[PDB]
């Protein structure tokens, strides 16, 4: 009983995640998480009828996908045509006790799944990790502003898309005054989204919602 | 659900 083996733990030193709409990294495993570990999140499609999604696996602490370490990329396709947001692409990052990162994307509606396996770097990589941590600390402000702009644009894009769906469904029951007001606000929001002014995007989202209440009633009344 | 592109 005198002899024994030394107990160690593997920890991820940098967040792990995938690229999502807007070129942003979305984290599935937090920095400083002990191995083994398994995390999953559900994602969906960005357009109606989209038949595939790209899963681009990233490691690092920056907000722009391009500024993190690319670990791998694969597609899940054969997604049958559906409205945006209907597919349920569950993406699971599972790192086993051997440091192997297993990435799965499965459409839970259909059971269709694709996978990749990413091996761990053979030690030592202290300088690489340090350089990535430093790079994120130096740019923490700029990255934060990028992330907030992307989030804002994606929210405006969400409001734009579901409001348009509700107009289309409202059809001729939408009075012309309302139709014109909403359509005009849709255009103004669409223009704000091309900007870099978060306040202006939020202002146009609020103006759109303010003129969309008759619409929501009809939408609610089939 | 965040969104993914092709």
């Amino acid at each position: 009983h005198i002899e024994g083996r030394v107990l160690l733990l593997d920890v991820t030193p940098l967040s792990l995640g995938i690229e999502t709409m807007g070129g942003v990294m979305t984290t599935l495993i937090a920095k400083n998480t002990t191995i083994p570990t398994k995390h999953s999140q559900v994602f969906s499609t960005a357009e109606d009828n989209q038949s595939a999604v790209t899963i681009h696996v990233l490691q690092g602490e920056r907000k722009r996908a391009a500024d993190n370490k690319s670990l791998g990329q694969f597609n899940l396709d054969g997604i049958n045509p559906a409205p945006r947001g209907m597919p349920q692409i569950e993406v699971t990052f599972d790192i086993d006790a051997d440091g192997i990162l297993h990435v799965s994307a499965k459409d839970k509606n259909s059971g269709k799944e694709q996978k990749i396996t990413i091996k761990a770097s053979s030690g030592l990589n202290e300088d690489e990790i340090q350089k990535m941590v430093r790079d994120a600390e130096a740019n923490a402000e700029a990255d934060r502003k990028f992330e907030e702009l992307v989030q804002t644009r994606n929210q405006g894009d969400h409001l734009l898309h579901s409001t348009r769906k509700q107009v289309e469904e409202a059809g001729d029951k939408l009075p012309a005054d309302d139709k014109t007001a909403i359509e005009s606000a849709l255009t103004a929001l669409e223009t704000a989204l091309k900007g870099e002014d978060k306040a202006a995007i939020e202002a146009k989202m609020q103006e759109l919602a303010q003129v969309s209440q008759k619409l929501m009633e009809i939408a609610q009344q089939q | 659900n965040r969104l993914l592109l092709t």
